[PDB]
């Protein structure tokens, strides 16, 4: 897959900091995943 | 004779090409676009392609770029031709064109083609930092939301600062934030009964603000000076060595999160800062044993024993170990039922739920961290991003993610997720505006620079929809 860095939040809850590591993942997506696409 | 003296001097130009004779090979791909039967609409596109490739070999960038517009102008779905001016365009910096060519290539290939998906990662990543410096430059210093300070804060137990800078102290816990930069100012230039920890007080606003160049200094000298109790030694080099990954530069970060190690060795926050970095760059083995470490040292602490239970979590799901990853999925029930006022425990066990695709279980979880504090947004975000897996529900997603908003209108984890569900549905005017609400809560170049790659690929498929 592709690789991103990692975009430290500054002192978060670990469960936020795997929450943005996901989030690069639906924005790929999202771009593939839409009418004008389709 | 009308198309075989044109289908002739295509070959022409090809045995030229063929033989690197370019000047020839262009002569004789002019003499089939000049002897082609326009009137039987023959597909001249395929001349003007031709033509352009040489000109690549000659490296007349806007020779091979003018020559694949005439082949899109007479066959606009022409993947060759879209492909080979896009990098005609990256080699003139023409960054933007280049951008919306690939753009229209990645969707006419369907994305399978990963030679396009390179090119567009590429230029996407050089004008995300380039819009990224120019606005990171002239950003507001805007301070974070009231519940993200005390959570930042509730991190470090070991630490002078946290634990009761004696002017600014009642300014954090009378919560006037944006007041505590001025007081360690001026507690700074004074002995070192102040100095040496509004040093560090100063660094950790500058820090929080997303000002990291004003950060370096005051740590630099809290390093150097001797005096100062080892424990803000310790504690200035968990904020140095997340500085530079910041700045990803994984070397120098290692560099000080070990010499934290080494100066103060029964030193909590130094292993709990250090464990979650490491499970952030998957050195999941790393991770474990700091986070073990911070258990021996706060065996009484809910959060240090739901934070070792993921990491064992990650390290069989790093595995493919279905006993180890079974295993790790009842360790954080047994860390519930010691701990069930844990918030946190909650929340990473709906993230591993989710991770498992146990998606109506996972919902439950964040919806016992709603019921255990309601003025917690991200809950109602991690609950959206939920829907968005969850057999992709987009409509309620909204809803939950609108509802996150209305909590803490500074969430910038929101406003970008809701961004992705506004491209899902095409709406991109209103996917761009939520990405412009992201962007003005960012704290870093890295995050504007990641940003502005959403916005421009949302400008390039408002283009390509036109065409």
């Amino acid at each position: 897959p592709k690789v991103y860095p990692i975009i430290l939040r500054l002192g978060s809850p670990l469960s936020l900091n795997m929450a943005r590591k996901t989030l690069n993942s639906l924005e790929d997506k999202a771009f593939q995943l839409t009418p004008i696409a389709v | 004779n009308s198309l075989d003296r044109a289908q002739a001097a295509k070959n022409k130009g090809n045995k030229y090409f063929k033989a690197g004779k370019y000047e020839q090979a262009i002569q004789c791909y002019t003499e089939a676009i000049s002897l082609c039967p326009t009137e039987k609409n023959v597909d001249l596109s395929t001349f003007y392609q031709n033509r352009a490739a040489a000109f690549e070999q000659l490296q007349k960038w806007k020779e091979v770029a003018q020559d694949c517009t005439k082949a899109v102008e007479l066959n606009p779905k022409y993947v060759k031709a879209l492909f080979r001016r896009a990098k005609a365009h990256e080699k003139l910096d023409n960054k933007k064109e280049c951008l919306e060519d690939v753009t229209a290539v990645c969707i006419l290939e369907g994305f399978q083609n990963q030679q396009s998906m390179l090119l567009a990662d590429k230029v996407l990543k050089l004008l995300g930092k380039e819009k990224a410096k120019e606005k990171y430059k002239n950003r507001e210093p805007l301070m974070p939301s009231p519940q993200f300070i005390k959570s930042y804060f509730s991190s470090f137990t070991d630490d002078i600062i946290s634990q009761p800078y004696l002017k600014a102290k009642q300014y954090m816990e009378e919560e006037n934030y944006d007041k505590i930069i001025s007081e360690c100012s001026k507690e700074i230039d004074a002995e070192g009964k102040y100095m040496a920890e509004a040093l560090l007080l100063r660094a950790t606003f500058y820090l929080l603000i997303g000002n990291a160049n004003a950060a370096k200094p005051d740590l630099d000298k809290v390093i150097s000076l001797k005096e100062a109790n080892v424990k803000l030694r310790a504690n200035a080099l968990i904020k140095r060595g997340s500085m530079y990954m910041q700045q990803q530069q994984p070397l120098l970060s290692t560099q000080d999160f070990n010499m934290a190690a080494d100066i103060d060795p029964q030193n909590a926050d130094v292993y709990h800062h250090r464990g979650q970095l490491k499970i952030l760059l998957d050195q999941v083995e790393e991770a474990v044993a700091d986070f073990d470490e911070c258990i021996r040292l706060r065996p009484e602490s809910a959060l240090a024993q739901a934070q070792k239970c993921f990491a064992l979590y990650r390290q069989a799901y790093t595995g493919n170990n279905s006993s180890q990853i079974q295993a790790a999925m009842k360790g954080f029930e047994e860390v519930i039922k010691k701990f069930p006022r844990c918030a946190e425990g909650y929340a990473l066990y709906a993230q591993a739920l989710t991770d498992q695709q146990q998606f109506g279980k996972a919902d439950e979880m964040y919806d016992k961290c709603i019921d255990l504090e309601p003025d917690n947004a991200t809950t109602y975000v991690h609950k959206g991003l939920l829907q968005l897996q969850w057999k992709q529900d987009l409509d309620r997603g909204l809803e939950l993610i609108s509802k996150a908003i209305e909590i803490d209108n500074k969430c910038d984890f929101a406003y970008e997720t809701m961004g992705t569900i506004e491209v899902q549905r095409g709406n991109m005017e209103k996917a761009i505006d939520m990405f412009n609400k992201a962007i003005n809560l960012a704290k870093s170049e890295m995050e504007m620079a990641h940003l502005y790659s959403l916005c421009d690929a949302a400008h390039a498929q408002t283009e390509v929809a036109k065409k």
